[PDB]
């Protein structure tokens, strides 16, 4: 298919 | 409809574009009714430039942006959206709930040196606070409290929550503050400087951590680098960094709408007269006369480790609204025989 | 488990006071690990394991 | 939580009540209930009875289920389903046979024999009835002693 | 396909 | 409570009043916890009929079960119209407090009855 | 599937392009629902550079890279793969465990002196709960605590682990900081630091260590030599050797779900009142109603040696969910007159 | 539609 | 071929 | 056949 | 369409 690229939360930056 | 949205460049066009896309979305939702609960989880599906979106199973169904431009070095985006206003859903049907801002507090004071903005936690959870209090749909705010809230003493939140009359205590850490200088022999220097933020939402029934997020943002910081700046004045939260940080307050509101609206709210019993009892929530909560409420006995103890549990035993006990004032109600039991059972502390939640 | 450490340490005295809990409550209940030290098995409960220690610590 | 009765440890006494070289009688008060009385008599054959005696009598007719339980202070030890007998209304509960022996092996190795049934007097609510093993080793002995010099004939 | 928001919990 | 000599297990519960019964009332006994126990639940026992110029009587099993539930530390209440009180609702309570002992001695009693009436 | 692989070079175009072709994989494998367990033993089989990979018994057959660009000094790659998410599996029917990441420490604070970066263990350890929290599938984070965790002390291992109600401690050292100088005659001087590291996990029901690995990666340090460097800043962590930090805490959040995902969850019992007992897990790890448990009783002994054991005495006691709560559960004893042998310690397994 | 633009109370600023 | 994750085990 | 070259884990470094 | 001011209330 074609997966997005949505970033998420920093994790510590 | 026709909405506008403003949001100035840090450091990628994209970005800028998200945001004002995002404040433009936010303001279409608020205009059109439309739970604002729903938008948080939109934007992950935001983060591709595509000019048409395409969703289902949401208020919204397609997003067509039509115009863009970057008047004064900010992005203006110009979108028509279709939302689709639904009566039902699990968040119109309950009453609002009551929300204390805790302490927000700068976990190392060397990084708030530059500006000198020392209290900027407890003047962002002011922000905080005005933002829940007025633009949020199901949240009323009873102010903010001086005492830091833990997830190891329970108790005390539970104390704290009592006192204040809050279901719910917001508090958080600000956690980076620092600054980075970039540099270009044309112009002047740029000092991007960092917003990071751990907001924890703490349930005041029991003493439950019942939220957990993380929220970073950089902005442009276009004060000198030994200016004294005010964290209660226009020129701090005029400037781009606090745009940033008002930004930040209105995702933490929507974040708050995303996971504590569809709970359902839990008035408590605050003093029994015989046959009528009193409710800590009233008219400006949303509480209507001839509602019919269920009575839930409460005991939450902490276990052998100092951990805390909650338990709820069912009653065979109705109640129904007598008379309404502003801030409580008065409820008549429906089961006289029964009403010597119910005592202060009891939870009561709206039949449907 | 809970442990009782004998305020003069002796071997006999270890030995006597495990057969002391285990003639009380029944066999295989408590066991001396060495000449001070006496452990005896107790209920997982706070409250049930100070209930416990109640009738045990008075034993003769 | 539902209604358990057994005598702590710091009430719990046997006793030999008969000791004769025709009978011997064990008695076990249980607080607030009653008594747990086997009786062994002068005989051709082996016989032990188990009888336990209410203060209230049985109310009506009920399946009695008797399991050797842990007690409290034994953590991680599950209980042995030893069998399912009947209590008669106004009569006392009656245990015979290999499994009155199987009560006094149960108490021997330091576990509580147990009774669940629901009780008349109770709403026809779920009651236990524990025999306590503290204090019963000397008293096992002393009961076995007595078996031990009865008359072989009846 | 968005993923919805939190349903009705009790406690 | 009153048990007598029979072949047959019996008790009587009279509630006796000092004010006689005014009216014949339809009377509700719930077994409510008492203050001293929060996050508890009142059970509805029985609906029992009080009689004019009568002491209030319950027997059978629920007089047992009236025992029973003060033997767990709760307070049977008896829930009806007065009529010497403008025919509005009153509660009559037992209390469990000092109960266990009494309650063992009225067992042994018990115990010792006669058989035959 | 559409994936982007992004990569900073450090020694070798092998070992970005890998990295690249890892991060594609661990987005679509996200993406696709399927497990991130089974990732981390593809890998090792993906050191070769080939167009194409086969591979068997996976949840992805055939991958097949399209696009290699070395844009900005970091490899982009682009691919495309079939993944067919399994809606079976020893890990999707069990309750979410409960894991507190214990502390991680610097065994020589002399390799910590250029930057200054002696904090580094702690705010590693908050990117570990933090990944642990919001990006695994079969994991809950209960926090951070500051006590050491050895092998040498299983019942402090379960003391700390009863107090903070958590099945598994994670905790750690790392053991290199060092750096080297790479020198050219043409440009400046390259500082190419390591980031060596040590986990293990430690089961808190018995105190035994279930998980032992090490890591070791090397990437640049772009800052100067003199300058401080704040561990707690977006400074630190969007340089090189932040983005190397923050791969290797996925590569750990990888390797914990491919260890302990499959192991059973055993949920312990809190307290008992009466019929009903109280489960540790509820609504947020997994719960619902219906639920059907099987109990065990717990005896775990330190032997002779001082060396921890375990031993489950089997039951006949099933249970079942009666009432959920968003951190605790109410189950009922299918069988009555076996409610007296349960004890609070007793831990339980779902029935499938 | 056509959804209006009118400010409201600032929050801090 | 590649390996494959630990299975199911208990304790 | 051909065996693979994927390496492992270090041992020191 | 404009809001409509509070109506009346009694306490």
């Amino acid at each position: 298919c074609a997966m997005l690229e949505p970033i998420e939360t920093d994790e510590v930056t | 409809y026709e909405v506008t949205g403003v949001a100035t460049i840090v450091s990628s066009e994209e970005t800028a574009r998200l945001h004002a896309l995002e404040d433009a979305l936010f303001k279409a939702v608020n205009f059109s009714g439309a739970d604002i609960g729903s938008i948080s989880n939109l934007m992950p599906l935001l983060e591709e430039s595509r000019n048409e979106y395409q969703f289902t199973n949401h208020e919204v169904r397609y997003i067509l942006v039509e115009s863009e431009r970057k008047r004064r070095g900010k992005v203006e985006v110009k979108i028509r959206v279709d939302i689709y206003p639904s009566a039902t859903g699990c968040h119109t049907d309950q009453y609002k709930k009551t929300i204390l801002v805790g302490n927000i507090e700068v976990a190392s004071p060397q990084q708030a040196v530059m500006g000198q903005i020392y209290q900027v936690g407890d003047d962002f959870s002011r922000v905080v606070n005005r933002q829940l209090d007025q633009t949020s749909r199901s949240f009323v705010s009873v102010g903010t409290t001086d005492y830091s809230i833990s997830s190891n003493y329970p108790a005390r939140t539970q104390m704290i929550a009592q006192d204040n009359g809050a279901q719910y205590i917001i508090g958080g850490v600000i956690t980076d503050l620092t600054a980075t200088v970039e540099s270009q022999l044309l112009q002047d220097d740029i000092i991007n400087r960092q917003f990071a933020l751990e907001m924890k939402v703490f349930d005041g029934k029991t003493g439950h951590e019942v939220f957990n997020k993380a929220y970073r943002e950089v902005a442009r910081w276009p004060f000198a680098k030994t200016s004294q700046v005010d964290t209660r004045s226009a020129r701090f939260w005029a400037s781009t960094y606090g745009e940033m940080m008002l930004r930040v307050s209105r995702n933490i509101m929507l974040d708050l709408e995303s996971e504590l609206s569809c709970k359902i709210t839990l008035p408590e019993v605050v003093a029994v007269f015989g046959n009528t009892v009193t409710m800590d929530l009233g008219r400006m909560h949303g509480v209507k006369e001839g509602d019919k409420l269920q009575l839930w006995h409460t005991a939450s103890f902490i276990d052998q480790n100092g951990l805390p549990r909650n338990k709820v035993s069912q009653s065979e006990i109705t109640l129904t609204v007598s008379r309404i004032y502003e801030h409580e109600a008065e409820l008549t039991i429906d089961q006289p025989n029964l009403a010597s059972s119910v005592q202060i502390g009891d939870v009561m939640n709206k039949i449907l | 488990y809970i442990t009782f450490n004998l305020l003069e340490s002796d071997f006999t005295t270890a030995q006597r006071m495990a057969d002391a809990v285990n003639n009380f409550l029944g066999p295989q209940m408590a066991s001396a690990v060495d000449a001070t030290s006496v452990r005896v098995r107790a209920p997982r409960d706070v409250s049930q394991r100070v209930a416990f220690l109640s009738a045990i610590e008075n034993l003769e | 939580m539902g209604k358990r009765y057994v005598a702590t440890p710091q009430q719990s006494q046997w006793e030999m009540v008969v000791n004769t070289p025709l009978e011997c009688q064990l008695v076990h008060p249980i607080p607030s209930f009653g008594d747990a009385v086997f009786s062994s008599r002068a005989n051709k054959k082996i016989n032990l009875d188990f009888e336990l005696k209410m203060r209230r009598p049985m109310g009506e007719t009920r399946n009695v289920s008797l399991i050797s339980m842990p007690p409290p202070w034994r953590p991680g030890e599950h209980a042995d389903r030893i069998t399912n007998l009947k209590f008669f209304k106004q009569f006392d509960g009656y245990v015979g046979g290999q499994t009155a022996w199987g009560i006094l092996s149960e108490l021997e190795k330091g576990r509580y024999p147990t009774f669940s049934y629901q009780d008349w007097q109770s709403r026809d609510q779920r009651i236990e009835v524990a025999l306590s093993s503290v204090l019963f080793q000397n008293k096992y002995n002393a009961f076995s002693d007595c078996i031990s010099n009865l008359l072989k004939y009846s | 396909q968005v993923p919805e928001k939190r349903q009705q919990t009790l406690f």
